[PDB]
C-alpha cells in the first residue's frame, strides 16, 4: 500500500502525532510504502534543464493509495488549490487528517490582513472542495488513533471506518455540537469523557453536564467524536 | 434479550477487611480491589467519587489508601481520566463507573482521538449496577419532601426491596414507594441499554447478593487476573452465586426489566424523530 | 550561468523554494531561500480576542515547537499586564520548553539523517532518536497537558500541579535521556567534523558561512532584558529579495540596529559556551551538543520545583491597552519574540511575532552562496528551518 | 385568515414585538382574526362539569390558518410536547416565531437541575419535532419583519417568504455562521451590516472583518439572516 | 362543594392554572394558583458563565420586563466584586427601568381592558395604550439599545452615553406621555373606584383582601440596603400547596421572615405614598397612579444628567468566590432580586433569582379565597403575573 | 448585460461651496449633500469615514458640518447605523457606501430581522461607484514598495488613465500600471456585479466626468426630491453627462468590464462547489 503526506495549511503536528508512534513508526513506515512526504522524503523530484534554468521540483507522485491530507486549503493560494485537487486527481483514499483538514480547526478564525501575504484569508476544510473518503478529528488525533485509522484500512476493517467514513460527510465542529445534539436531546448523562477529550481544557462538566468554554474551542470535533450518546457502534461491545 | 453481557464468573463477593466492610453497605468491591491494587503497585491511582457535606460529588484522583476510604446522583468520573494520567503521572489507572460512564470508557479506548496516551494505562475497569440516576435536587425533594429526612442528616441511602432507602445519621430509617420516585429521574437515562455494566472487567453491584454482600461479574482477563490475585491474597471472600439468596435470578429480572422499558423509549424517540446512538 | 529552482525543499517542516543564480561550474553567486506557505495570519485575527486565547492559537503556529510560542505568547501578555508568575509556575514553564527542545532536536537528526548516516546503521539510529523523542514528548504531556499544544501553558504562569511522583517518574526518564543523548552524540560528532555525507561527498570548507551576528538572550529559556526591541525593525522582502521573488515570500524580514542575525544553537553557544565556530556543519554541532544541556537543565529544575509551589499568579489580566508587552523565549530554532498590547478588559488591542526561523531565512539566502548549489538544501537543513513558525 | 400565538418556552418578547407595531397592531388585528393566545384572548373555552368537578379549560381550536409558534420545546415536559404536536395538527401554516422556537436560540443552554421542577434540562427547536412552514429569526425578530411576513402571507407573496422558507429547513444558527459561510469562503466584503444587525453587539468589525464575541452570542441567527453574501433575491432590487 | 380547576389562565404572561375548592353557593374556600410552565433553568446555566454574559441571559426570563432582570443581574455582581457605577451610568440605568415600566403599566391596561372598557371605547383606549407604550419603548431601545433586551445594561453602569439632541427627544416624549398619563388615570379611576365590570358585575367589597404585608425598596429603582436578605428565605410547594397540586408547581416559595409577602405597584404605593388600601382593586388604582410617577422621575433624571459623564465604572471584574452579591430592583410587578457569587476570573459560581411575581403567586393563592370562583381570574389579573418570570 | 440599473437622470455635477471642493478630488457631492441635509434640518446625522494619521478608517455618526468636513480600504459603514438611530436618536440618517454596502442597506430593509425601528430612519442613501477593494496592508505594499511613498506622506490617492495615483502632501506625484496591483485586491471583490452602486438613491463617482467634477445617478424618489432641493437652493452646479467628457460611454465600459470579467468568477466558483449569493 502507497501512502503519501499532503501538508496544505497544517501546523505538521498531525505528521508529529503519528511520529509519536516512537520505535512503532519504524513498524508501521514497513507496513506501508511511504512514496511522498515534503518533511521526511526527497520524493518525486524531476528535473527540467533548460539553456537558462535548471528546475529541480518535487512532485505528488500519481498512484498513491491513501493520502493523508493535513491543513485547510487557502482559497486565494493558487499552489493550496492546485496540491489539494492534485491529491485526490492521484490517490484512491483521500483521510482528512486532523481538524484544519476535517473541518478547519483553528483556521476558521483566519481573516487575512497579515504580511507578506494580505490577501490570504479564506481557509476551508478540503471537503469543502474534494471528496473525502475518512475523516480524523482532532488537533491533533492521538497517535493511537492513527495507529488504529492505518492498521484499519490496511486490513479492510471497513465496521470500524463506518464512524471515520461518515464524519467525511460533515465539515463543520464545534463544542456547541454537545449542546445541540446530547444536552439539548435528552442523551446526555454526565459521564464527563467530552471534557476529558478536549485538548484545549473548553469543557467544565458541572452539575453533572458539560459547559462549553466557546472562546476557548478551537473547532477540532474531538468531543462530538467521543460522546457515546452521538456514535456508539455494536464492535465496541468486544472486550477481551 | 440477553440479560447480562459476557462474562467469564460470576460470584458473591465481600471485602475480607473487616473496616472496610463498615464503610460500605455492601460487599465493599470497589474499595477492596482499589485498596488491593494500590497497596501492591498493580494500581498506581484510582478515580473516586469525593462528595462534600451536601452529598454533592466530585470525582478526584485517589492515590493512597486513606484517600479510598475517604470515598467509600451523577459524578462525572470519566472527566478526570486524561489527568489522571499527565500531571498526576498514572501508568496503572483504576477506573469506577455507572454502566454509561463504562461505555463511554470502551468509546475512548477504541477510537481514541482526545486520548492521546491514555488507553494502554487504563489497568482496571470496574463498573457497578445502576437502574436510573437522578438530579441532585431531584434526588433532594425526594428525601426532604417525600421521606422528610434533611440531607444533611443523611449518613446512607440504598435502593431495594421495592423501595429507596434513607439512613440518617441518628438512627431513623425511612422508605418510600419507587413509583413516587420515578418522575424525578435524570429522562437521559430512559434509553440506557445497561443494567449491571456489560463493558467493564469487573462488574459489582448489591443485587442478587445477601445484606454485606456483592455479585460480582468476571468479564475479561484484565478482570479475571486482578480478581484472582485479591482472592489468593484473601483480600475477598467469595461464594457462589447458586449459593446465595436471592441470587441470579433477581439480577436477571431487574436487568430484563430496565431493557424491556428503556427499549420501548428507544423506539418512541425514533418514531418522532428524536435521535438515540447508534 | 544559470538559474536553479529548487521547489518545494525537502527534510525541513513547511513549504520553502531556493532561487539561485549560478555559475557556469554551478557555484552560487546569489542565493534567495523563502517561504511560499499560506499566510495563516494569526497576528491579525488575534485582535479582538480574549488573553486567554492567544497562547492556545498561537501554539497552532507549529506543532514541533508548539511551547515556544504559548511561552512567548503568555510572556508578552504578562509583560502587558505586569503580572508575574509564581517561581514554581516559572520553573514548570521553562520544564516544558525544555522537554519539547528534546524532541525537537533528535527529531531534527533523524530528517537529516539520510544525507549523514549510514544505510545500515539507520534503523538503530532512527531507533535512539525515538527513544530520546518519547521522554521529551513525556515532559510536556505531564508539564503541558499534552505533548503537541499544551493547554496548561497560561498567563499568569503554569495551570497544573505536578505530584511528586511525576516528577520522580521525568527524573529517571532525563537519566535515561542522558544516556541515550551521549550515545548520540559520540555517533554524529565525529560524523559532522568530517565533512563528508554518507555517499562520499565531501562538503566544501566555507559551507554556510556568511557575516552576520547573533541573537541568544539565554541558553535554555529567555530573558526580555538581554535583547533591546526598539532596535528589531521588520522590512520586507523588497528589501532582499529581487522583485520577481519579492513577491513570492510569505514572511517578514527581521533586523538588529539594520543588519540581518542568526539566531538557533549555534548563537546561543557562541553567546553561552565559547562556540565560535563559523559555517553549516558548525550548526548541526552546537545542536548536537545543546541536547546534553537541555537534559541537565532539566534535571536541575526537578531538583528545584517545590510540586507544592503556587503555579499561577492570582493576579489580575488587566492592562492599560499602551503597554508594548515583549515576550521572548529560546525555542528550539531561535530566539522567539511575541508582542501584546491588552486592554483593560484583557483583550488583545495588537499583537505581534518574529519567530526564529523568520530571522534565518535570510541568513540562509546569503549562506548558501559561493559554493555549489548541490549544497544548497544542505546548508538550508543545518538551520533546522519551521516555516509554518516563520510564516504564522 | 385566522391566526393563532402558541406560546411554548419563550418569554413572550417575540409577541411584544408584535405589539410594537404600536397604534398599527390595531390595523393588523383587523386584517386577520386573532382565534387563540393565551396572553390576549379568553379562546377557546370549554367546560366540563361533573359532579365533584368544573374544569374550565382553554384549548387551542382547531382549523387554524397561521399559527405563529415562539418558544422552544421541553422534551422532558409532557404539556410542552402536547402543545407542539397539535399547533402542528391544528394549523395550516406554522411558523417558527423567533430565535428560541426557530434554532433554540437562548434555550440552547438549558441544562436542567433548578427547582422546581429539575428534570427540565432538554430543550429543542420546534422544527426537531414538527413541520415548519416559515421561520423568523431574531431575539426577537424586529415588528417591522413581522408586519413584512404577516402582509406577506395574507397577500400569497411566496416571493417574499421564499428566504423564511428556506431558513425552516435549518434549525441550528450561531455567529460561527458568519465565518463558516462567508469569511471563510472568500465572500466577506467587510460592510459590517451583521454587526448592527445582532441584539447582544457579538460581532466587532475589526480591519473590514467580523469578529464574534461568541461567549455573548445567544444563537439567533439575526447576523446570517441579514448578511448579503449569503442572501440577496432579486426581488431586493426593486426599489422605489 | 366542588373542585373548580381553571388551565390556562388568561391575559397575564405565561402558563399557570388556578385550582380552587368551592362550597355550594361557588365561594372559594381554599385556592391554589401555580405556574406550570417548564423551568429553563437561567440560575443553573450562568454557573460557569462569564459575568457579562448574565445580563445578556437573565433579560430573556421575559420579554415584557427585561431590563429588571438584566438591572438586577449587573447590580448583583456589582456588589459582589464591589463595583461603583458611575453616577451617570446609574442615571441612565434607572431611566432604562422607568422606559420599561412606562410601557408595562399601559401593556397591562390593556390586557384586562376586555374586563373593565366598554367596548364602544376599547379603539380608543387601545390607541392610548399603544401612544404611551411607543414612549417607553423608544426610551428602552435609546438608552439600552434594543428595547426587548437591552444589551448596554452592564456590569460596571450602562455602554453607551446618549447625546444632547436624544435627551431632548426622550424629554419632548416624556411630556406627551404625561398629558396621555393624564388623560389614561381619569378615565380608569372611576371605573376601578366603581366596582363594577363592563358587563354589570357588580364586585365584591373585600375582593382579593389578604392578611400579608408587603416588601418594596425604593418607589422607581432599587435600594439593596432597604431589605434584610438573610430573612429571605425560599421554601417548597409542598409547604403552600397540598401535594397533588405541589408537585405541578413549578417556581419556589419566597417568604420574609417566615412569611408570605407582596409586591409590585401597591406595595411601593404603601410604602411611599400612603396608600394603603386593601383589596385587588386597589392594586389597579396604584399601577394607575404609578404610571405618572414613573414618567416625572424620568424627567428628572434627564434634568440631572449629564450626557458627557462617565457610564462605565473602570473596575475589573473580579470577585473572590465568597461574597454573595445581592441586586435588587423595582420591576413593574415588584421587588426583584438577583444573587452571585463571582470568582477572581469574573466567573460565576453560584446564581439566583426571586422574581416579583414569584412572590405574588401564594400570595394570590390565599386572595383569592373568600368571594366566588368567577372572580378569581379577575383576582389573579389584578398581580399583572408575569409567569416566565416567576420561573426561569 | 445592463451596465447601470435603474435611474431617473443622469447628469455632471459639482459642489458650489468652494470650500467643499477644495476638500475633495472630485465634485465633492457627498459632503455637499451631508452638508446641505443637515444645515436644512433633511438629515440629523450622516455616516462618514473617520481615517486617522495612518489612512485607517472607522465609520462613525457626524451631526455637525464641521465634522463632515473633517472626513472628506473597507470602511464598514453600515456597522454603526443602529447606533446611529439608538443612542444617538437620528431619524433621518444619511448613508454612505460602495455598492456592496448599499446592497447590505437594501437587504436589512426589506428583511430587517436585526434592524427594529431602522428602515424608516434611513433618509438619503448614497452610493459611490466602485471597482475594487484592497486590504490596508495590500494597499500599502502598493503605495510604499511600488510607488516608493510612505503612507503618512499621503494627501490624495486615485484611480484613473489606467493607472493608481499617490498625491504626496510635499507636492510628489506617483503612479504605475493597474495590472501591478490587481494580486493586492480583496478577492471577495470577484463577485461583485455592481459598479455605479445600483441600488442607491443617488450614485455618484469621479468616472464619465471632467476632473473637480462626479457623475451623478439620480434613482429613486427619495433621491430625486434630495437632488432637486440642492439644485434649487444652489448647493450644487450641474450639465448634462451628454455635454461634458469622457462622458457616459466610459462608465458604460467600466461598469461591463467588472460585471464581465466577476460574472466569470461566480460561475467558476459554481463549477468547483463554493458558495455565491443567490
Ligand atoms: C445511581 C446508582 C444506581 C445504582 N443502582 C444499583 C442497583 O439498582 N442495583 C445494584 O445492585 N447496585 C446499584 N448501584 C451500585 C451500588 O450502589 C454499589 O455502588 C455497588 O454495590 C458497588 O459498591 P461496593 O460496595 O462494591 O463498592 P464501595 O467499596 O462501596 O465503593 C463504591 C465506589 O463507587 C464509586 N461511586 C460512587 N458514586 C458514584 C457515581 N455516582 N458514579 C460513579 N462511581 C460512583 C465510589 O467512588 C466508590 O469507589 C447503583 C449505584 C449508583 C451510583
Ligand atoms: C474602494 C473604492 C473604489 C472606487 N472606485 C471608483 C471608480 O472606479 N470610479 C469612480 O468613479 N469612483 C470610484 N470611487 C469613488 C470615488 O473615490 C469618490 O468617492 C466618489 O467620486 C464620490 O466622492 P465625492 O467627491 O462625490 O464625495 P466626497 O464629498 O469626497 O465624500 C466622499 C464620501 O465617501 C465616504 N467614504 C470614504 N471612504 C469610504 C469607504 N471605504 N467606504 C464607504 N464610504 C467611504 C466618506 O465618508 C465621504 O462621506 C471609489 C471609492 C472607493 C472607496
Ligand atoms: N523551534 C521552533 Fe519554531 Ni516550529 C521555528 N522556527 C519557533 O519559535
Ligand atoms: N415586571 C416584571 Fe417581571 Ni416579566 C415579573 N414578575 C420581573 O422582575
Ligand atoms: S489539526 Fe491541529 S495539529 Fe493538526 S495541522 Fe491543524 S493545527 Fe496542526
Ligand atoms: S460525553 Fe456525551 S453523554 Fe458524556 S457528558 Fe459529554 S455530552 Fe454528556
Ligand atoms: S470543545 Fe474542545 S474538543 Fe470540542 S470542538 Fe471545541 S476544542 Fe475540540
Ligand atoms: S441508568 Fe444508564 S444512563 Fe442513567 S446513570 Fe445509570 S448507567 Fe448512566
Ligand atoms: S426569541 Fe428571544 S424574544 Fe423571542 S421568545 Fe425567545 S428569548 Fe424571548
Ligand atoms: S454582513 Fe456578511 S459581508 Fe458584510 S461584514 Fe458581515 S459577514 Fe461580511
Ligand atoms: S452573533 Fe449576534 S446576531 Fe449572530 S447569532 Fe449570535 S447573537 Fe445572533
Ligand atoms: S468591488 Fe464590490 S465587494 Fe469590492 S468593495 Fe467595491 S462594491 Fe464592495
Ligand atoms: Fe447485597
Ligand atoms: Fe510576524
Ligand atoms: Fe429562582
Ligand atoms: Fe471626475
Amino acid at each position: 500500500v502507497k501512502i503519501a503526506h499532503i501538508h496544505l495549511c497544517g501546523c505538521t503536528g498531525c505528521l508529529i502525532s503519528l511520529a509519536d508512534t516512537y520505535e512503532q513508526l519504524l513498524d508501521i513506515l514497513n507496513s506501508v510504502e511511504l512514496v511522498y512526504a515534503l518533511t521526511l522524503v526527497d520524493e518525486k523530484t524531476e528535473i527540467r534543464e533548460t539553456d537558462d534554468k535548471i528546475l529541480i521540483e518535487r512532485e505528488i507522485p500519481d498512484d498513491i493509495d491513501i493520502a493523508l491530507v493535513e491543513g485547510s486549503v487557502c482559497l486565494e493560494d493558487e499552489h493550496s488549490m492546485k496540491d489539494v485537487f492534485d491529491a485526490r486527481r492521484k490517490s484512491k483514499i483521500v483521510v482528512a487528517l486532523g481538524a484544519c483538514a476535517a473541518t478547519g480547526g483553528i483556521t476558521r478564525f483566519c481573516r487575512g490582513g497579515q504580511m507578506s501575504k494580505p490577501v490570504h484569508s479564506s481557509f476551508v476544510p478540503i471537503g469543502d472542495l474534494i471528496k473525502v473518503d475518512l475523516a480524523l478529528p482532532g488537533c491533533p488525533p492521538s497517535p493511537e488513533a492513527l495507529v488504529n485509522l492505518i492498521t484499519a484500512a490496511l486490513n479492510g476493517d471497513t465496521e470500524y471506518l463506518e464512524i471515520y467514513a461518515e464524519l467525511a460527510k460533515k465539515t463543520e465542529a464545534c463544542g456547541c455540537d454537545l449542546l445541540v445534539n446530547v444536552i439539548n436531546k435528552s442523551l446526555c448523562m454526565g459521564c464527563g469523557s467530552c471534557a476529558a477529550s478536549c485538548p484545549t481544557r473548553a469543557i467544565e462538566m458541572i452539575d453533572g453536564k458539560p459547559n462549553v468554554l466557546k472562546e476557548l474551542c478551537i473547532k477540532c470535533g474531538a468531543c462530538s467524536l467521543q460522546c457515546p450518546r452521538i456514535r456508539f457502534p455494536k464492535l465496541i461491545e468486544e472486550i477481551e | 434479550m440477553d440479560p447480562f453481557g459476557k462474562y467469564k464468573t460470576v460470584v458473591s463477593a465481600r471485602a475480607a477487611d473487616k473496616t472496610i466492610l463498615k464503610k460500605c453497605q455492601d460487599g465493599g468491591i470497589v474499595s477492596a480491589a482499589y485498596i488491593y491494587g494500590l497497596e501492591n503497585g498493580l494500581l498506581d491511582g484510582v478515580i473516586v467519587a469525593d462528595k462534600d457535606d451536601k452529598l454533592q460529588t466530585t470525582p478526584k484522583v485517589a492515590t493512597t489508601v486513606d484517600e479510598v476510604l475517604e470515598a467509600a446522583t451523577v459524578c462525572p468520573t470519566i472527566s478526570v481520566i486524561k489527568s489522571a494520567v499527565r500531571e498526576y503521572g498514572c501508568e496503572k489507572l483504576g477506573v469506577v463507573g455507572t454502566p454509561c460512564q463504562i461505555i463511554a470508557t470502551r468509546k475512548l479506548m477504541k477510537y481514541p482521538i482526545g486520548f492521546r496516551h491514555v488507553p494502554d494505562k487504563l489497568a482496571l475497569i470496574v463498573g457497578i449496577f445502576c437502574m436510573e440516576n437522578f438530579p441532585y435536587n431531584g434526588m433532594k425533594t425526594i428525601i426532604e419532601e417525600h421521606c422528610g429526612i434533611k440531607m444533611e442528616d443523611v449518613a446512607k441511602t440504598d435502593i431495594g426491596k421495592g423501595k429507596f432507602w434513607v439512613y440518617s445519621k441518628w438512627g431513623d430509617v425511612k422508605s418510600i414507594k419507587l413509583k413516587e420516585t420515578h418522575p424525578y429521574e435524570q429522562q437521559s437515562c430512559h434509553v440506557c441499554m445497561d443494567y449491571t455494566a456489560e463493558l467493564a472487567d469487573i462488574s459489582t453491584g448489591s443485587v442478587g447478593s445477601p445484606d454485606g454482600w456483592s455479585t460480582v461479574f468476571i468479564r475479561t482477563a484484565q478482570g479475571e487476573e486482578f480478581f484472582n490475585k485479591m482472592v489468593e491474597a484473601g483480600a475477598l471472600e467469595v461464594k457462589p452465586i447458586e449459593e446465595v439468596k436471592p441470587g441470579l435470578g433477581l439480577v436477571e429480572k431487574l436487568s430484563l426489566t430496565k431493557k424491556e422499558k428503556n427499549a420501548k423509549e428507544i423506539e418512541h424517540r425514533k418514531e418522532i424523530g428524536l435521535p438515540v446512538p447508534y | 550561468g544559470k538559474i536553479v529552482e529548487i521547489h518545494p525543499t525537502t527534510r525541513h517542516e513547511g513549504h520553502t523554494k531556493l532561487v539561485l543564480k549560478v555559475d557556469d561550474e554551478g557555484i552560487v553567486e546569489k542565493g534567495a531561500y523563502l517561504s511560499v506557505t499560506p499566510v495563516r495570519g494569526f497576528e491579525k485575527f488575534l485582535v479582538g480576542k480574549p488573553a486567554e486565547f492567544a497562547p492556545i492559537a498561537v501554539s497552532r503556529f507549529c506543532g514541533i515547537c508548539p511551547v515556544a510560542h504559548a511561552t512567548s505568547a503568555v510572556e508578552a501578555i504578562e509583560d502587558a499586564c505586569d503580572i508575574t508568575p509564581p517561581k514554581d509556575g516559572l520553573l514548570l514553564r521553562e520544564l516544558c520548553g525544555i522537554g519539547n527542545k528534546m524532541h525537537s532536536h533528535p527529531l531534527h537528526q533523524f530528517l537529516i539523517s539520510p544525507d549523514y548516516v549510514p544505510k545500515d546503521d539507520s534503523n538503530e539510529f532512527i531507533k535512539r532518536v525515538q527513544a530520546m523523542r518519547r521522554i521529551g514528548q513525556y515532559i510536556v504531556d505531564a508539564v503541558g497537558g499534552e505533548a503537541i499544544h499544551s493547554p496548561n501553558i497560561k498567563v499568569g504562569g503554569m495551570a497544573k500541579q505536578i505530584t511528586e511522583s511525576t516528577k520522580a517518574k521525568m527524573y529517571y526518564k532525563c537519566k535515561e535521556y542522558e544516556k541515550l543523548a551521549k550515545e548520540q552524540l559520540e555517533y554524529l560528532i565525529p560524523i559532522f567534523e568530517s565533512r563528508t555525507l554518507n555517499d562520499g561527498t565531501e562538503l566544501p570548507e566555507k559551507l554556510g558561512y556568511h557575516d552576520f551576528g547573533y541573537i541568544a538572550t539565554h541558553p535554555t529559556y529567555g530573558d526580555r532584558t538581554k535583547i533591546d526591541q526598539d532596535k528589531v525593525v521588520e522590512y520586507t522582502p523588497f528589501d532582499v529579495y529581487d522583485k520577481d521573488v519579492a513577491i513570492q515570500s510569505s514572511t517578514t524580514v527581521p533586523t538588529y540596529n539594520g543588519r540581518l542575525m542568526e539566531v538557533g544553537p549555534r548563537a546561543r553557544f557562541s553567546k553561552f559556551f565559547d562556540f565560535k565556530e563559523k559555517g553549516a556543519m558548525a550548526l548541526h554541532i552546537a545542536r548536537a551538543y545543546e541536547i546534553s544541556v537541555l537534559v541537565k537543565r532539566a534535571m536541575e529544575i526537578l531538583d528545584e520545583l517545590n510540586v507544592n509551589g503556587k503555579t499561577m499568579s492570582d493576579e489580575p489580566i488587566v492592562g492599560d491597552g499602551e503597554k508594548l508587552g515583549l515576550g521572548v523565549h529560546e525555542a528550539a530554532r531561535g530566539h522567539n519574540t511575541h508582542q501584546a498590547v491588552i486592554d483593560k478588559d484583557g483583550n488583545i488591542v495588537y499583537y505581534n511575532a518574529i519567530v526564529a526561523t523568520t530571522w534565518n531565512i535570510p541568513v540562509i539566502s546569503k549562506a548558501v552562496e559561493g559554493t555549489h548549489y548541490k549544497f544548497a538544501e544542505h546548508i538550508v537543513r543545518a538551520y533546522d528551518p519551521c516555516i509554518s513558525c516563520a510564516t504564522h
